[PDB]
């Protein structure tokens, strides 16, 4: 199957692999072609990071379709999202799609001192509920500029 | 020996075929035409040639690269001799979707629908959302060449969006096919006035469905002086407010608006005398 790896500058790296091939084998081929060390690479599929030691088949990737991945460097960090407060101050958070809503509220408390029980987080009109992850709402690396509303 | 006239170049993006056509030379007793197609990048060994009979006025070239300029030259041939050529340039394109439409539109999601293109060079499609006012990219994804449907979520109420689908080939892409979407914040309904004393009244309304708002905005004034308008901000989880310090025997006009951050719904208005 063909893989297409989209980078942050708009480049597309092409590979041809088997479904038994591991993620870390794909990073290895990106290293040879771009000089980016394997340990600096994060490969994102549908907004979610693929983990080493798994085959592509273990992610339920359909091998008759073209696989489209995003390359993000560890140096870029996690998702940078924005939270606007009761007053309208914008703050910056760095999260992962596997973070829970309470993890997210904990971070807001770390930066702003708002107890998590006082925090109501809304995403584009939908309240984000405790007990869920960002992923559950499909908040993941595909959202390039995400804004949450506080009250 | 006169060249041909009226050279036309047709690079069909849907089939990938370049059709070269011309008007036959006025010179008597020509023995054919020679057609060359060459990228104008100065790369040697990439030139393509066709030769056709004197009664032929077209030729084709397959597998040209999108985004690369080619020069096409047509020579009138008469035995040993050739004319000065007629020439022109052309840059083939990647086909772009033609029937992209919005479907299955809900308060919290919009569906993108299109017919997948029938070319084997297509490797997939890129879907982008951009807030049109500030030009901020909001969302990006990539899908396989067989996919003809996508669900876009996360559009802020009140914001205008450019939503584009881009056809991808190996080493190329089309111009974006773009739609715009803006979903207004829905108003409250069913405005009612109770507990009406001489200087006070209770205002109640029904909230809009299926949106978590930042707040409600209540505007109220005597009918005979709009310039005396007062305002209160109401919690988005509350559906009532008690107005106090009102003028007696005076009809007030009252409006309630839904608010999502900076954006308001159309106002819910009513009038009520104290």
């Amino acid at each position: 199957m063909q893989i297409f790896v989209h980078t942050d500058t708009g480049k597309t790296i092409t590979l041809e692999v088997e479904p038994s091939d591991t993620i870390e084998n794909v990073k290895a081929k990106i290293q040879d072609k771009e000089g980016i060390p394997q340990d600096q690479q994060r490969l994102i599929w549908a907004g979610k990071q693929l983990e080493d030691g798994r085959t592509l088949s273990d992610y339920n990737i359909d091998p008759q379709l073209k696989l489209h991945l995003v390359l993000r460097l560890r140096a870029a960090g996690g998702m940078q999202i924005f939270v606007t407060t009761q007053t309208g101050k914008t703050i910056t958070l760095e999260v992962e799609p596997s973070d829970t809503i309470e993890n997210v509220k904990a971070k807001i408390q770390d930066k702003e001192g708002i107890p998590p029980d006082q925090q109501r987080l809304i995403w584009a009109g939908k309240q984000l509920e405790d007990g869920r992850t960002l992923s559950d709402y499909n908040i993941d690396y595909r959202f390039l500029h995400l804004v949450l509303r506080l009250r | 020996l006169s060249p041909p006239t009226n050279l036309h170049l047709e690079a069909n993006p849907d089939t990938g075929v370049l059709t070269v056509s011309w008007e036959r030379s006025t010179t008597p007793d020509i023995t054919g035409y020679r057609i060359t197609t060459t990228p104008t990048n100065g790369q040697q060994g990439n030139s393509l040639e066709e030769v056709v009979h004197a009664d032929q006025s077209s030729s084709t070239f397959d597998n040209l690269s999108p985004g690369l300029e080619y020069n096409v030259s047509v020579y009138t041939v008469k035995d040993d001799k050739e004319s000065v050529p007629i020439s022109d340039t052309i840059i083939p394109e990647v086909p772009q979707l033609t029937d992209l439409s919005f479907v299955d539109i809900t308060d919290s999601s919009i569906g993108l629908r299109w017919t997948p293109l029938n070319s084997s060079t297509i490797i997939g499609y890129r879907i982008t959302v951009v807030a049109a006012g500030e030009g901020i990219p909001i969302f990006e994804d990539f899908v396989d060449s067989s996919v003809g449907y996508y669900t876009v979520t996360g559009l802020e109420p009140g914001i205008d969006y450019d939503i584009s689908v881009i056809t991808l080939i190996n080493g190329g892409e089309s111009a974006p096919t773009t739609l715009t979407q803006q979903t207004a914040v829905p108003p409250p309904t069913d405005l009612r006035f109770t507990n009406i004393g001489p200087d006070t009244m209770r205002v109640t309304w029904a909230p809009p469905p299926s949106i978590d708002l930042t707040n409600f905005l209540v505007r109220y004034s005597p009918v005979k002086n709009e310039e005396d308008v007062a305002e209160l901000s109401i919690s988005p989880s509350d559906n009532a407010v008690v107005l106090t310090n009102l003028l007696p025997g005076t009809e007030y006009v009252v409006s309630v608006s839904s608010v999502y951050e900076q954006h308001e719904s159309t106002p819910l208005r009513g009038r009520q005398k104290t």
